C-alpha cells in the first residue's frame, strides 16, 4: 500500500494511469486511485525480491 | 445512490482508502463485498481460497 | 436509485423487496482511468 501510494506520490506530468497521462494528487488521492496503482506495482523486498500482483491479485 | 434523501457524518469521521484483512476466506468475501462496492482496495495476508480469483464479483481484492 | 428504478409506497410497516428486473448488469471492463461509475444493468 505504501509503496502503491509513493508511486502516485512521484508521478511525472505527463507519464500517469490516468485519462490522458493525468496524475492524482498526493493531498486529495482516492481509493480507486491506489486500487489502479496497486494493479501495476511493481517494488523490492527488504530481502530483496520483486513483488507483484497477477491479473486477478495473486502472489505465488 | 440508493438513498433519496441525504445522510450525514461527522467531519471526525476519516476515510479509509485501503484495508489490511482478513484472515479467513469467508470474512474476506463478506468484507470484499462492501468495499468492493466502493472501490476500497484490499489486501489479504492469509485468506487463499480460490474463489476470491474471480474478479467479476471482487473488483478490489 | 430514481423514481424510474424503485418501487415506493408508504405504510405504517415498512417491508422490503429484492427482485430481477433486468437479466444481467452491463459487461463494460473498467480501466480505472476515470472515476468508476454507476453500472447499468441490460
Ligand atoms: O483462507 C483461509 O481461511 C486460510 C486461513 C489460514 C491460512 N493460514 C493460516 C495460519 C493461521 C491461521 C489461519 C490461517 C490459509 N488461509
Ligand atoms: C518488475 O521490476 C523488475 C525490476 O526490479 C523487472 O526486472 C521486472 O521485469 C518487472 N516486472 C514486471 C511484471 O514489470
Ligand atoms: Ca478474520
Amino acid at each position: 500500500i505504501a509503496h502503491a501510494l509513493q508511486d502516485i506520490y512521484t508521478c511525472l506530468p505527463g507519464r500517469g494511469l490516468f485519462t490522458n497521462g493525468s496524475c492524482a494528487d498526493i493531498k486529495k488521492v482516492e481509493a480507486w486511485q491506489v486500487l489502479k496503482h496497486l494493479r501495476h506495482l511493481n517494488f523490492t523486498n527488504n530481502m530483496g525480491e520483486q513483488v507483484t500482483f497477477d491479473e486477478c491479485g495473486d502472489l505465488v | 445512490l440508493n438513498l433519496d434523501e441525504f445522510c450525514n457524518c461527522s467531519e471526525h469521521i476519516p476515510s479509509t482508502i485501503a484495508v489490511v484483512g482478513a484472515t479467513g476466506s469467508g470474512v474476506s468475501t463478506a468484507v470484499a463485498n462492501l468495499l468492493g462496492l466502493f472501490y476500497i482496495p484490499q489486501v489479504s495476508y492469509a485468506s487463499s481460497s480460490r474463489l476470491l480469483s474471480n474478479k467479476n464479483q471482487f473488483k478490489s481484492f | 436509485y430514481g423514481p424510474d428504478q424503485r418501487a415506493q409506497k408508504k405504510g405504517d410497516i415498512i417491508l422490503g423487496g429484492l427482485f430481477p428486473i433486468h437479466f444481467g448488469v452491463a459487461a463494460k471492463d473498467q480501466d480505472l482511468k476515470s472515476r468508476p461509475e454507476s453500472v447499468e444493468c441490460i
